[PDB]
RNA sequence: CGGCUCAUCGCAUCCUGGGGCUGUAGUCGGUCCCAAGGGUUGGGCUGUUCGCCCAUUAAAGCGGUACGCGAGCUGGCAGAACGUCGUGAGACAGUUCGGUCCCUAUCCGUCGCGGGCGCAGGAAAUUUGAGAGGAGCUGUCCUUAGUACGAGAGGACCGGGAUGGACGCACCGCUGGUGUACCAGUUGUUCUGCCAAGGGCAUCGCUGGGUAGCUAUGUGCGGACGGGAUAAGUGCUGAAAGCAUCUAAGCAUGAAGCCCCCCUCAAGAUGAGAUUUCCCAUUCCGCAAGGAAGUAAGAUCCCUGAAAGAUGAUCAGGUUGAUAGGUCUGAGGUGGAAGUGUGGCGACACAUGGAGCUGACAGAUACUAAUCGAUCGAGGACUUAAC
């Protein structure tokens, strides 16, 4: 796909920080409801780190008032303002799928800070 | 009514000045070179013989060797025409690239489908399944041919055959971005064709 | 299902047409021989493109 | 991806608990409803002292899908506990206030009264 | 890749024993289709031999079966690689084997070939 | 709420409403007035018919009987286990119907209908001295000179007071209905009766909380200490139909 | 018997289109013609057609084809219980459960895909399009506009503009599923001498992920613009018939019908089309008619492959070469190897280190494998015109 990857870097964003798959980061999402931008800061833990060049992706799980909210924020998108890390956490793998279940006190064992 | 035709490579995403994660196609073809002008008074109608992906003398042939000296171009492959183009700006030897297309212009694609091989009735003709339990062994089979009194089968009743290898038109598609240096057209949506196969990119027939 | 008829003495002789198998490829050996299947080492000489194996 | 005969949960203070779908209002024939569709509903378990009762049949709005609510803008939202709001007639709910968050997919339609009572819109 | 007519648990053991039988005798008569698949795994064995790591040994050890390989030395199949096969193929990069094909046998219709180390 | 099993059957059966001399109607002794059938009220005119209120096991029954009797209809309570009240219904077939007994030795053929699961299938075997058929579910059968064991029920479907005797189907139509209503009759009419079956000291106000007070005494839990609602629905209808609470009325 | 697959079909139309007349102020209506192009539901409860109920929808159209279709599916007679009748044996378009209907496709039909041969010379490509097939649905919402309307309430028409559903076609970049030679974690025993690290087997040992390809629930897109001729009509001109007329002459107008416009296959369309470009007009036997024999142009045998594929074929390629594999440099994946060192009584932790590993995904690289060879394949008949 060598004749594709040249066009990709020109649209790619480098302003991201690098991050482990299992951690907590904060993200700022530019929202355009009407005319005023309600720039909100969504923070929490991350699960997926499935690649894709242009289409590198991640997921954000955040518990909200008794229920978690899966966030599929796109890495390569101008609607992202800034990604700011919080917890460099010891996670055994790159797929934290099982914390869609043990949602309670299992976020500590997986967030051994480093 | 214009048109280039070229190989495809892959599938990408391009978002431009919005959140629009648009699926894009990888249509990259070289500057097409008009081979031979069909005129109406000589050959019934007007057309443009077009060429693409020119090879070398290993696959050349004294028939196709003289096929290009009128146009003075290397012997290429996939020689097709375009029944709809103008008979003014398309002389014998003229070279056409991607500089013809720009942003916000309806296009048309006719391309060779994927060959899925000899499938069944289900994935070829959209046939649903029978019941998988409750005694009935019957499923994955195209049902009765129909009535009795005809003592025959209606030609047109569906049956598992080999599906693929024919053209598919898709109309009403758009261009998001052009890049002349790598000679790339970018199409919003998805376009029929497996990788390394030719794609006629014609103007979206309004 | 059942063959409803005997097939003919015609059509049976008219069925075996595309059944008879083709001639296999035969190439003249480049050292001591007379015939050898293309692309493959003959068992007579056991040599391939000037190589004893 | 709601379907017919799907178990739903209450997100408002209607006193209801468990909701079984009957038919997807959206279109005709289709049984798949993602977000914001109008879903006619029945009630399998409810607290008694409240606005509605057990087994009542009413109309409702989907709030939470486990399946992917997907924007045009590349963003994605999926909830965990598939909940639903209990509305009456118009786009005004029959509830007092909302248990928990609702997605921001109600902007397309005129559901902008339940978004006002939201503790969170993402 | 070809399924080689056996199931998977048979398939992984279908070929490991061939690799032992390859690097010992250096020259096997084999059914050509099984031979055609085999060359693209044993060149991965030989190039893994050309590292010389102990880590290079154990990945081969998970593959190569511990046959007694060469007589009166007690050279193992492992211990024939990194002392003799690596130095025999120091300069040549890729293309450690070939498939010269032979005719079919008497009672199979199966086409044959010969796999050597070159 | 019921198919072509009672309505469709009666439609074709209603064609024998001229050879029938005496009609035997059936209403519930626990709830009289909803246990009529307004579809069979329209087919049965100008026939002497006697009302029966079976499974009588008394104060409310007699009171209602008095008002019913003055209504134009005769009401005679019978039994399904013991032989009491059957000595006034046997002689009433030749006394009340004296218009077709000595006018011409013609037979006395009776049509027995009304509400299902209230004493219709058990009205033939004690009037005789042999069993015929019986079901403890909502349904029955599809059959003195007597060939009459069908069912009237209701062609089109107040129901809160209906299903407490279990006259309808309850596989899954509604189970929480008899839970939410029937305890209020134990709350409003006979509050003292609940204090002994599960050992409660005082009836609380939350009718959902009294389930958990009952159900933890029961033990039909579902998961991790949670008492199941639907199992506790069963243990209330299992007791009221076997008259574990005693003789209770419904309408006054 | 009723369903399930699947259909196709009639019009005596269920809705959507086109007008008529009413009880249509406007909105909304019943009812009668045109119309068969599509489109015409999901549950409880019913043997189930009967019927009942709920929620729908633009509305859940009638009906035919062995009451459409069991070599495609779908049991959905002996024993009993019974009642009743007959003394009894045993009866019953009487009631309830328990209860086995077979097929490798010869032919014709079908759905594909080939091979021969034709098309007055071979080839190579490009196409023409008679003719056939597919596509033909709509719902909400926003303007115009509370405008036209009517004591009011009500509130469009015509016509733009968003957004759905169903359904069809394409595709893997997102979104998830799959992945049996990928990745690690771990049990039980056995196995390489032991330790360590590994192998084998146990549904692929098991659990956690996943490239590729293939995929829908995912994504893109389709049913537009229209023209032409007609129905019911709507009319204009006027005859028969001094008025007058939808009609006779003669004009128009007017439908999702119908041709045509979109799409696809289509010169074996035996009418075998047509251009473009090759290729030569040999050697020979027979008075001649001709018959061979080499070969071009070229194709193929044969060989490595897959974008192809049940095989054939198609397509990439065959040593002035990147088709495949190996090799590298990578991508993606899992993700912290072994060894060593440290720390811990140890189980294990931490360090070297986003490590090590990797199946079809890339990109370079002749290192292997595509050798060496063979076969087929044309000399263009005959009238007559114009040249
Ligand atoms: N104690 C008591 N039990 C009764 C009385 N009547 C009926 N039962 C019991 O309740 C059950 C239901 O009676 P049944 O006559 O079968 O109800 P049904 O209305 O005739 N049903 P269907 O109309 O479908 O034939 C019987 O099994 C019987 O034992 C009664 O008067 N008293």
């Amino acid at each position: 796909q060598k004749l594709i990857e040249d066009i990709t870097k020109e649209q790619l964003r480098t302003d991201l920080p690098a991050f482990r798959p299992g951690d907590t980061l904060r993200v700022h999402v530019k929202v355009v409801e009407g005319n005023r931008e309600r720039i909100q800061i969504f923070e929490g833990v991350v699960i997926k780190r499935r690649g894709g060049g242009i289409s590198e992706t991640f997921t954000v799980r955040k518990i909200s008032y008794g229920v978690g909210v899966e966030r599929t924020f796109p890495v390569h998108t101008p609607k992202i303002a800034k990604i700011e890390v919080v917890r460099y956490g010891k996670v055994r793998r790159a797929k934290l799928y099982y914390l869609r279940e043990l949602r309670g006190k299992a976020a500590r064992i997986k967030e051994i800070r480093r | 009514t214009k048109g280039i035709l070229g190989r495809k490579i892959g599938m990408t995403q391009v978002f431009a000045e919005n959140g629009d994660l648009i699926p894009v196609t990888v249509i990259e073809a070289a500057p097409n070179v008009v081979l031979q002008k069909k005129t109406a008074e000589n050959d019934g109608y007007e057309a443009i013989q077009l060429g693409f992906d020119d090879k070398r003398e290993k696959l050349s042939n004294k028939p196709e060797k003289g096929h290009v000296a009128k146009a003075e171009t290397a012997p290429k492959r996939f020689v097709k025409e375009l029944r709809g183009v103008e008979m003014d700006a398309y002389e014998v030897g003229q070279e056409v690239k991607v500089e013809i297309f720009s942003a916000g212009e309806i296009v048309d694609v006719t391309g060779v489908s994927k060959g899925k091989g000899f499938q069944g009735a289900i994935k070829r003709h959209g046939q649903s399944r029978g019941p998988m339990s409750h005694g009935s062994r019957y499923h994955r089979r195209p049902g009765s041919m129909g009535p009795v009194d005809p003592n025959r089968v209606f030609k047109g009743k569906l049956l598992p055959g080999r599906m693929g290898g024919e053209q598919i038109t898709v109309q009403n598609l758009e261009i998001v971005k052009v890049d002349a240096e790598r000679n790339l057209l970018l199409i919003k949506g998805n376009v029929p064709g497996a990788k390394k196969s030719l794609i006629t990119v014609k103007s979206a027939v309004k | 299902a059942v063959p409803f008829r005997r097939t003919s003495k015609m059509k049976k002789r008219l069925r075996r047409t595309h059944f008879k198998l083709n001639v296999p490829g035969m190439t003249e050996c480049p050292s001591c021989g007379e015939m050898k299947l293309s692309h493959r080492v003959c068992k007579a000489c056991g040599s391939y493109n000037g190589k004893d194996i | 991806m709601i379907q017919q005969e799907t178990r739903l949960k209450v997100a408002d203070n209607s006193g209801a608990r468990e909701v079984l779908t009957i038919k997807v209002l959206g279109g005709s024939g289709r049984k798949t409803a993602n977000i914001g569709d109008v879903i006619v509903c029945t009630v399998k378990q409810a607290t008694p002292g409240g606005v509605v009762k057990k087994g009542e049949v009413v109309k409702a709005v989907i709030v939470r899908t486990k399946s992917g609510a997907r924007r045009s803008d590349g963003s994605y939202i999926s909830f965990d506990e598939n909940a639903c709001v209990i509305i009456r007639d118009d786009k005004s709910p029959r509830g007092t206030r909302i248990f928990g968050p609702v997605a921001r997919e109600l902007r397309e339609n005129n559901f902008m009264k339940i978004v006002s009572l939201a503790p969170e819109v993402i | 890749y070809r399924k080689l007519g056996r199931t998977s648990a048979q398939r992984k053991a279908m070929l490991r024993d061939l690799t032992t039988d390859l690097i010992i005798n250096e020259r096997i008569e084999t059914t050509e289709t099984r031979a055609k698949e085999l060359r693209s795994v044993v060149e991965k064995m030989i190039t893994l031999g050309k590292r010389g790591d102990l880590h290079a040994r154990r990945q081969a050890a998970a593959y190569i079966r511990n046959e007694v390989a060469n007589e009166e030395n007690n050279q193992d199949a492992l211990q024939k690689l990194f002392s003799d096969i690596a130095t025999r193929y120091e300069e040549r990069q890729g293309g450690y084997t070939r498939i010269m094909k032979l005719g079919p046998r008497r009672g199979d219709g199966a086409p044959m070939a010969i796999i050597e180390l070159v | 709420w019921f198919p072509g099993h009672m309505a469709k059957a009666r439609r074709e059966v209603t064609e024998k409403l001229k050879l029938i001399d005496i009609v035997y109607e059936l209403v519930d002794a626990r709830i009289p007035m909803s246990s009529r059938n307004p579809m069979i009220e329209d087919i049965l005119k100008n026939k002497p018919r006697i009302m029966l209120l079976n499974k009588a096991d008394a104060a409310v029954t007699q009171q209602w009987k008095e008002h019913f009797e003055n209504q134009g209809i005769r009401s005679l309570s019978i039994n399904s286990v013991n032989g009491q009240g059957l000595n006034q219904i046997v002689p009433a077939s030749k006394e009340i119907l004296q218009e077709k007994f000595d006018r011409m030795p013609r037979a006395i053929r009776a049509l027995i209908i009304g509400i299902p699961n209230v004493g219709k299938s058990t009205l033939i075997n004690r009037l005789a001295k042999k069993n015929i058929a019986k079901t403890g579910d909502r349904p029955g059968i599809t059959t003195l000179e007597l060939l009459d064991t069908p069912g009237i029920l209701w062609p089109k479907f107040v129901g809160l007071r209906l299903a407490v005797t279990g006259a309808i189907k309850d596989s899954i139509i509604n189970l929480q209905d008899v839970a939410v209503f029937g305890l209020r009759f134990l709350e409003e009419h006979y509050p003292e009766r609940l204090k002994e079956r599960y050992g409660l000291d005082e009836i609380p106000e939350d009718i959902a909380e009294l389930f958990d007070a009952i159900g933890e005494k029961r033990g039909c839990l579902m998961s991790g200490g949670l008492i199941n609602y639907d199992k506790t629905t069963e243990v209330i209808i299992r007791d009221i139909r076997t008259e574990k609470f005693g003789r209770l009325s419904f309408e006054q």
